[PDB]
């Protein structure tokens, strides 16, 4: 298409620190039940942690990337019928503008 | 079909149903095991109808199977043939009963017959779910009539 | 893509399996080199390189630690490096290289190359298929491991599921690398640590009223019933003393190589492969879909960047295990730099990425359509 | 029909029958620990 354009690579660090400074337990300790319908978060296919409130970190998120702060390619989704969130700073990822 | 009858709008059904390969596994919502050490009464409330009924040595393990209502419509069935089958089936070596097509909740129940039982139930959990049939010939499946 | 290759990735692509028995530190790239013989070195140029059917490439410097050359980079039309990115009108004009022209070319012996995009399947997903009626296997979910810039592992995961809906024992079992069989995944859960079940289940269930799967986990379960620690844990991955090593090994750096091959982390692997069998049991039970492949956001495209990586890792590689060639004959300046420049040629020109072995994608390198503006 | 496994340990646990008492009889086979029925309620299908 005529708008599409191919993701670059952006690195993970300043994103997943930028995350762990807002709701990221662990995946280390981890706890079933205590964290009950933890929505869980990913990152390039990875398993980063968890968080609590997700709607927060998205709305937050957002109008982070909507200033610059976090490269404006790179894209994250919540799945809300599903509590996930996948992250992906990848390359190879085509995209549009709207 | 036959020669004669040729626009026997019931024939047809009546020959169906003589060969629309209908297995257990069709009619059974939910397969549980129980134990019930008493050969003479269930722990169960709805189950006990049908106990003092078949009345008017075996194993302490039970076996209950439901059977879905329309399941038994859409193959126009009856709980008594269904226990003619599996009494027919695995014959004598095991004690059988079931409810009525009355009764609100379609029920049957097994026993066993004469050191390590619910590992033996099982293998003929299966046994009858996937192996089992009530009326109909191999292979067949959808069978539908037509004008 | 290009841009992004030569400005970060090139530094990347020398540090990793860099130094030996020296170092290499920082990188230096030129504007289009020509070198010939009778004549200093001439400031090379699109129009120049085309008539005379050369390469548009230049100069490849790295510092070394005991500032060297070693090979061209092919140069992309209108980048950053090329001559043209800043030029002007008049200056194009001036050039003879047209105006209208939009880039993105590459110019190898002559004439005017163009690099195919390359779809593929997105690595490193979790993703959940059936498999046909006569098989072992109802299900299998899959991941791709692939370190995103280093030795390109792709080692791979089936977790697996044997017997098909209604046969007993619904046995659970999944296969690892450098692994001649496939675990029940109790053992492995075992000898990643976390070594009793229900707690077990606790990485792979996260509502304990969901006595379906938690049910369906049982005959697995019961499976791993003759191991309980982590030690035999990993002796039954023995395909002793050694084998005992050989697997703890496999399992920090073959395991979900993926997230970390480093070392303390049993916990966030563990918790992963538990989301796995997790995933697994809801396409068991007819609770979500087959995973669609066919989704394009699950795919990436390869590009000039990737490609000079692939490449000029594959390549130079080969070098740094040549300079242990002139090294280990140093019984007391031989960098061989045709190597790494003839490569870029070759699989550039061609098509064949993996060197020159045909057992390479020939396809990549179609040459610029130049038969209208449109086209 | 939810079940449970042992203290001690916490690994799964295998139904005996108390052949005296006729009674359901949870038991580990790592160790020793032991207990009642919760309920007949052995294993349930559903399809
Ligand atoms: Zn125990």
């Amino acid at each position: 298409s005529l708008m599409s354009c191919i993701s670059v690579g952006t690195d993970p660090m300043p994103i997943i620190t930028f995350l762990s400074e807002w709701g990221m337990e662990p995946l280390e300790d981890y706890v079933p039940h205590q964290s009950p319908d933890a929505t869980r978060v990913f990152v390039n296919g990875v398993w980063h942690g968890v968080h609590r409130n997700p709607a927060r970190l998205m709305e937050t998120l957002r109008t982070l990337r909507r200033k610059g702060d976090i490269n404006p390619e790179v894209s994250m989704i919540r799945d809300i019928r599903e509590k996930e969130l996948k992250i992906f700073t990848d390359a190879g990822r085509v995209y549009r503008p709207l | 079909l036959e020669p004669g009858h040729a626009a026997d709008q019931e024939q047809a059904k009546l020959i169906r149903s003589a060969i629309e390969h209908t297995t257990l596994k069709s009619v059974t919502i939910a397969s549980e095991i129980y134990y019930d050490p008493d050969p003479r009464s269930t722990v169960i409330p709805e189950d006990e109808e049908i106990i003092q009924l078949h009345f008017s040595q075996q194993s302490p393990w039970l076996l209950r199977l439901e059977l879905d209502r329309a399941a038994m419509n859409d193959k126009d069935l009856t709980m008594g043939q269904v226990g003619e089958r599996i009494k027919q089936t695995f014959k004598n070596d095991l004690f059988v009963i079931w409810s009525e097509d009355n009764d609100e909740k379609l029920i049957i129940r097994c026993r066993v017959v004469r050191a390590e039982e619910d590992h033996m139930l099982k293998k003929i959990e299966n046994t009858m779910l996937e192996n089992i049939t009530l009326r109909g010939v191999e292979n067949i499946e959808r069978v539908v009539m037509m004008k | 893509s290009f841009n992004q290759f030569v400005d970060y990735t090139l530094q990347d692509i020398i540090c990793e399996d860099s130094t030996l028995i020296i170092s290499f530190g920082k990188i230096y790239v030129t504007k289009p080199m020509v070198n010939e013989s009778d004549g200093v070195t001439h400031a090379l140029y699109p129009q120049e390189a085309r008539l005379r059917n050369l390469t548009y490439s230049s100069g490849l410097f790295v510092d070394v630690k005991k500032k060297v050359f070693i090979g061209r980079l092919p140069i992309m039309l209108r980048s950053k490096n090329c001559y043209l990115s800043e030029a002007t009108e008049s200056d194009l004009y001036k050039l003879k290289e047209c105006p209208f022209d939009m880039g993105g070319y590459f110019i190898i012996n002559g004439s005017e190359k163009v690099l195919i995009a390359q779809e593929r399947s997105a690595g490193n997903i979790v993703q959940v298929f059936k498999k046909a009626a006569p098989s072992p296997i109802s299900h299998v979910a899959e991941i791709r491991s692939a370190l995103e810039k280093g030795s390109r592992f792709i080692s791979t995961l089936q977790v697996k599921l044997y017997g098909r809906e209604g046969s007993s024992a619904r046995t659970i079992k999944a296969t690892l690398p450098y692994i001649k069989q496939d675990i029940p995944i109790v053992i492995i859960f075992r000898a990643l640590g976390i070594i009793p079940d229900g707690e077990i289940l606790e990485h792979i269930c996260y509502d304990v009223n969901d006595w379906q799967m938690l049910e369906m986990l049982k005959p697995c379960v019961e499976d791993g019933f003759v191991i309980q620690d982590r030690e035999t844990a990993l002796d039954f991955i023995g395909r002793k003393e050694k084998r005992i090593q050989y697997a703890k090994d496999i399992l920090q750096k073959e395991f979900l190589p993926h997230i970390t091959q480093l070392e303390g982390f049993e916990s966030r692997k563990a918790f992963f492969l538990g989301y796995m069998i997790n995933r697994l049991l809801l396409c068991a039970l007819d609770r979500k879909d087959q995973d669609d492949r066919d989704h394009f956001g699950k795919k990436r495209l390869d590009l000039a960047g990737p490609l000079l990586a692939q490449l000029f890792k594959t390549l130079f590689k080969k070098l740094t295990k040549d300079i242990f060639r002139y090294m280990q004959r140093t019984v007391e300046l031989a960098i061989n730099a045709k190597t790494i420049t003839s490569g870029l040629k070759y699989a550039l020109a061609t098509g064949n990425w993996g060197e020159q072995a045909m057992s390479s994608r020939a396809g990549v390198s179609q040459v610029l359509n130049r038969y209208t503006y449109s086209s | 029909t939810t079940f449970r496994f042992c203290r001690d340990c916490n690994n799964m646990l295998y139904p005996r029958e108390d052949k005296e008492n006729n009674r359901l009889l949870f038991e580990c086979r790592t160790c020793s620990y032991v207990e009642e029925a919760g309920s007949p309620l052995v294993y349930r299908h559903e399809l």
